[PDB]
């Protein structure tokens, strides 16, 4: 009611729990499962989305409630990927020479990015603080960047030459750069295939979980070298038979909720501080 | 005393009561969240016992003021007692050892529960304000042992959590520049009330006035009256010491102490 | 925030005003400019955007804060138009035919929508109340409605044959549709070419502001026909050349900040919050 | 009031010595494993420390009663007092902060160690019983801060660890289905006697008899006798608080008392 | 000397400790080291047996306490793995090809296991709870599930018709086999070469320690995907010769009995719990 | 400092806090980063050190303090490596088949050692604590164990026969050997190829910090298999580039800093202290 | 001190409260059913609006009885402490506020100040009898 304002909160101890609220938001919230063609491809049935859906329903959700999205691979679902359910579970397949595009997509997913607009040809641009990263998205981005001097001069690069400009990506179908803090830079990219943005990383996303089928752990979701915090919400499962990945996934669908907790921001109270 | 103190409150001289340990705080372990959010994985704010003659408040964040201007987080505690207290020898203690370990606690509304993993860090800029009328009456700044606080009848523990400029690598492990806040950090105040004098009538660790009326109700199976709550519980007494409260509790503890002369 | 929302707050009304926060706020926020393409065709320079950006300088707006994107006009916009930063000024140029379409993007740009997935395929569907509307857009939308009885029957029109429905729009890019209350609805629609959700009108959005290039006063932002309101982020001007229109904009920028509030940008630019 | 005690009990009168923090408690620090294993990675039990007029215990579960019959696990700890005591003013709290803490814990035989890990869960249905006879004299649920047992021998906590129905993301983290259980789950209760009454001569934080007592028999080399353990240690004589003893200890208190009025 | 029941063991919190009986303890137990065949293969030493043996008598292991058991490979040994010695070390050779092979050897040995038979001719079976899981060991095993509904009808398969059922195991040596909960399922296996049994997760196997001979962590002993715990009994060692493998397990044999424990399940105190 | 060495330092638990010595510390201190020659390749700019060199002065680094060498590879780099500066920050490109190799490297350079020389010619040698180990490194080490026993014959090898010793290492550019303690072993090396020390680890060493570029968890520092440390100095990241690496480890380069202390360098630049 | 002693429903003019230490009023806005053309036009269903609902409530204590002395519209005992205090530069002490504001004493109307305040009172009255 009083949106817009933090107010404080002071609880106290001994109000006694509650009872288990897990039921009522099976029955009013909504699943995404979010997995790759292979993945169908393995399984080869035409009904495996429905008797996952009952499978579900024997678990207390809803019939009509879990959804199944596909995508192609990581670098296609890196595309400006949209993760609208109240829960998301993707579920991502490991591979050894994906680590950076794998660790990329879990950061843009797993945490909240309030992003701005970029115009490399009009403005120059700086990364104020460590949560300020360029995020790069579309069909294929490279980006070359040219630091600058406080004379406004390119230092090891010429702002009117973009071959001595130097490369931070090629190709890729998401980025996220990480370049000196309060320096400015020129940049150069092919904004005609992909879209630049200046993202301030503001905090986790709580909706979205990553299970990696398969692999080691080796996602770094922090561009910090010092950190590579693996919360709750990152899963890895060893795996022969997607069949199984989805038993698994449905069997325990009550602990991989519990490890996400509904958005912050996508509910009424963040109204008049982000969203809704 | 009682007696005596009866006597010159009917002159309507000052009385005093000395007690040792008074029992001027109702029981109250509740907690103030300033920063929240759902998930209960970035929060600022305080948690305190106030039991008896003791107050245990500790201020948290979660973030160690990595962001907080300064690198300093200030935290607020005031607590208003029920009768003014004077002369009043009191010990503050640095640490509160009641909220420096790991802990589950229900949130403000019962739906859930969140996590805390303190680690403590000293108090910084620590001011114990004793207050009469909102006039500051005494003021203690970095000094902890024992303190006086000659008159005043409210409390104010204004401390901060700074953020130490030089970490050694563990220190500097413990606190990251952004989520997850696995490690807690914490700044604590311990505030006993040793002995005090008191116009009213208030229980304490030394006498067994409360204790015997209480015995005397619970024997006789008196029913609930209309001016005490049931049971006599000190807690629910004290929190609402209304003026017809004190005036039957002072007659009460008059009479049980006339009682114990004998019995 | 979020768990203090329903608490009270209290003001005195002797609390002395705080210092003038519009310089820190240009100092801190980011500044779209939509215009058509008309307009940049018609001022025919390249490095018109550079000197827009150095005159908001002068204005107070650090070199960055302001960006100009295009659109080809009302009709391209509507289809999912995106609001990238914290204060939106979209320049719409009049035209006395296109008065509808106007107010749905006027309607659309300056609400707050909440905005569910519609399987016309698959559910008939009601709006329940006089918030609930039917946003559809996309390449061209056409919606014919089959107004249904307690017995689903449909009246004067046959469920199985289309042909007899009712249409409400014809190769629209956006169209708000508004049925009547307590009534099932079967929809056809160009799915292949548009899309159709159930949206809910939260509110107003305080950080877009619709200025409208020549004219009178047209829009109709609410459904209701009793009702036109004329509310302070919608502004017309005059205009024979647009570079007058873009030193008008700039020159007055305070007071168009000023009908504007800060706190209504969302993270993402969509123009409504999706719920599948 | 210590040869008024001697007077009336000569005569067989109703005697009663007023005890500020009565040393009641024999030492102990001892723990219960309800359920264990030779690794000790899964356990259930109590942990408990009585020391002088204060009673701290801890109920843990390494599993979180996690295969509980209703995500409830019930501790109960009896405290059998050596003598009746009337007029308690009693203080009880939540948390027993002495075992809120990591700790490596000798095994019931000494052969080996265990680790223990707490994490502080808020303790549930937490029914303190002051019994006399074997009979319930005084019931305190959810009560908590200052209580009144009017009559009691005995004392019966109750309380109950329950998983929390709802868990934030780190709290579920805390707590899996099954081993290993690195956080275990406690509860606690701390139970302090500030003020009480007893028919027999005890220690307590206020009076010196005892010290007197104990000062003179060591000053002086006194041999060991046949009544009083071989240090005048409180904890044995407690302990065995035979009638004998008591007999003895009054007497022995009485002319401490009778000495400290000159010396 | 009461066997069949739980009594509760109260201590004292400051008793004493009692001598080390690391000595003791190596000298009245036996020690089980278990390696890939290529192991004895690259070390190709007649006598390295012996040698290995008389180093751990340097360690204070009696001559013969010590046995060696070869194996040819991971999944070879995953067939109804038997260790019979007081206290087990297996040298398991990492290969990012048998990730989850490696998980589910590890899982078979690493935790404690009660079975009953599963006749999937006669019966259709459940999993009751989180630890219960269906383990099948054979020359291969290959594994196929129909989840039936409340009326024995198959969701997304017929009963009689196999060729339907999902198929979880294909050719496996060891696969332990976790489907959703309270769900009936027609299991078909290769009875010739392959049994299944119903297996119930009782807790940790302390008298068995895996070291891992090779690459990162991979091993989740755990069917739930939220966690992957380590524990201590699951070590892992960097290796380029074999000879430098078994030297370090010589060398640090305190160290690897310390973190293992007596099986509680054998010895007398587990009488008629389950066995001896 | 020495005669007060063992006096005690008594400290108040409420003495202010001094000033952040971080600015003090650069403007005196010298950094080294020690990349690979593949990252100077795949740069292909010749001016990058002037670059790296003003970014840091941007993040407060005098010019001239901060020093770039080059390294061919993980094997080269380990033949007697030199830490040159006050901060030494070693980019170690990961491979999935030199893990030992890296584990060796890291080992040696996070670690103080005291070594001393073996003189495998004539004596028979032991390593007493498992503190003591062997560290061998050159152009190629291969390094043949041969057990004894208290008679001197050996246990599984004969003495004179060299080709029954047991082999430990090939062709190595460094390797740290870990025997069975108490046992007297004869050693064959190929001293005129590369040089075999007695070397005890002393603890940790707080000026030099490995960052590992891409991969996993690999690194072992500690011989013992129940532990594999992963402290504050050892960082992982993923890449794609190698300027975005370099420009992660410019940004955070506080926070590298900060995992690493002062008074670590000793007089000498060795990897080790010698005593002949 | 917490029981209701006197309720009025829909009651306005003249009120007796005979012993009372809180006042509780609750009051509702109701939507008007049935709105005349203009009234209708006022209270549109969504925002903007432009026009506000307000109810309104004015209690005026008219007389009473305390047992603690008060200021009050026809008395000069708070008036000529104050005028006195003022008069000669008394520095402010530790009982009442300084400037003896009416506001801040009666905000923190402790015994102490009730005491105080009643001497000076009565002090003030007997000195009005000459002065
Ligand atoms: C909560 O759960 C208890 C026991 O599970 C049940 O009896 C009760 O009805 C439930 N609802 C409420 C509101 O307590
Ligand atoms: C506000 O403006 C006043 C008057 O210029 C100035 O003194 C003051 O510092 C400014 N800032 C604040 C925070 O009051
Ligand atoms: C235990 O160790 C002590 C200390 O070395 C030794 O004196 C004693 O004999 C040993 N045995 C027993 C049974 O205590
Ligand atoms: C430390 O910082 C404070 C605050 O800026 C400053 O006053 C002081 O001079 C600095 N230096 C020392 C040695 O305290
Ligand atoms: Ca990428
Ligand atoms: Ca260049
Ligand atoms: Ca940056
Ligand atoms: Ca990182
Ligand atoms: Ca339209
Ligand atoms: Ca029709
Ligand atoms: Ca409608
Ligand atoms: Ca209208
Ligand atoms: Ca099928
Ligand atoms: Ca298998
Ligand atoms: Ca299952
Ligand atoms: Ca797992
Ligand atoms: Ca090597
Ligand atoms: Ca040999
Ligand atoms: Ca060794
Ligand atoms: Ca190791
Ligand atoms: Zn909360
Ligand atoms: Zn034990
Ligand atoms: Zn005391």
């Amino acid at each position: 009611q009083n949106y817009g304002i933090n107010l404080p909160i002071t609880g106290s101890m001994d109000t006694a729990y509650a009872n288990s609220t897990q039921e009522e938001t099976f029955l009013t919230s909504t699943l995404c499962l979010y997995y790759p063609t292979e993945a169908a491809t393995e399984i080869n049935d035409n009904s495996w989305k429905d008797t996952l859906s009952q499978l579900f329903l024997t678990k207390g959700w809803p019939t009509g409630s879990v959804y199944f999205k596909e995508y192609t691979d990581i670098a296609s679902f890196s595309v400006d990927p949209q993760l609208y359910c109240d829960y998301n579970v993707v579920l991502m397949k490991y591979d050894a020479t994906l680590q950076l595009d794998m660790s990329e997509l879990a950061d843009l997913i797993l945490n909240e990015w309030l992003c701005n607009p970029m115009d490399i040809t009009l403005y120059y641009y700086q990364q104020t603080d460590e949560a300020n990263k360029w995020i790069s998205m579309g069909s294929s981005c490279t980006i070359k960047v040219c630091p600058l001097n406080t004379q406004t001069l390119g230092i090891g690069c010429l702002t009117t030459d973009t071959a001595t400009f130097e490369e931070v990506a090629t190709a890729e179908k998401l980025v996220i750069t990480d370049v000196v803090d309060g320096v400015n830079h020129k940049l150069d990219v092919t904004t005609a295939t992909c879209t630049i943005r200046n993202c301030k990383k503001l905090g986790p996303r709580e909706n979205v979980a990553v299970i990696q089928v398969g692999g080691s752990d080796v996602l770094d979701i922090t561009a910090d070298p010092t950190t590579a915090p693996q919360t709750e919400r990152m899963m890895r499962i060893n795996w022969k038979k997607w069949w199984q990945v989805f038993y698994t996934v449905v069997d325990y669908v009550n602990q991989i909720i519990q490890a996400m907790s509904k958005r912050s921001r996508s509910l009424n109270s963040a109204a008049f501080y982000y969203r809704i | 005393e009682y007696i005596e103190n009866w006597n010159l409150q009917n002159r309507r001289q000052r009385t005093g009561f000395t007690f040792h340990k008074p029992n001027i705080f109702p029981y109250s372990a509740s907690f103030t969240l300033n920063r929240s959010q759902p998930a209960h994985d970035n929060l600022m704010g305080t948690m305190w016992l106030n039991a008896g003659s003791e107050i245990q408040v500790a201020g948290f964040d979660y973030s160690c003021a990595i962001n907080a201007p300064a690198n300093i987080q200030q935290f607020e505690h005031i607590v208003q007692l029920r009768r003014v207290l004077t002369t009043a020898t009191i010990t503050l203690l640095p640490d509160a050892e009641r909220f420096s370990f790991p802990r589950v606690i229900n949130s403000a509304d019962g739906a859930t529960t969140w996590y805390f993993n303190p680690v403590i860090l000293r108090p910084n800029n620590v001011e114990v304000e004793f207050l009469l009328n909102g006039q500051i009456i005494n003021t203690y700044q970095a000094r902890f042992g024992t303190i006086i606080a000659r008159n005043f009848d409210t409390i104010r523990l204004s401390f901060q959590l700074m953020r130490p400029p030089n970490m050694t690598p563990a220190v500097a492990a413990l606190f990251p520049n952004a989520q997850p806040f696995e490690h807690h950090a914490t700044v604590g105040l311990t505030l006993r009330i040793e002995s005090a004098v008191c116009e009213s009538v208030l229980a304490d660790a030394s006498k067994t006035m409360l204790a015997n009326v209480t015995s005397v109700r619970q024997e006789y199976a008196i029913p609930v009256g209309p001016v005490f709550p049931p049971g006599m519980n000190w807690t629910d007494l004290i929190t609402n010491y209304s003026p017809s409260r004190e005036d039957n509790l002072q007659r009460v503890f008059t009479v049980a102490s006339i009682r114990s002369m004998l019995v």
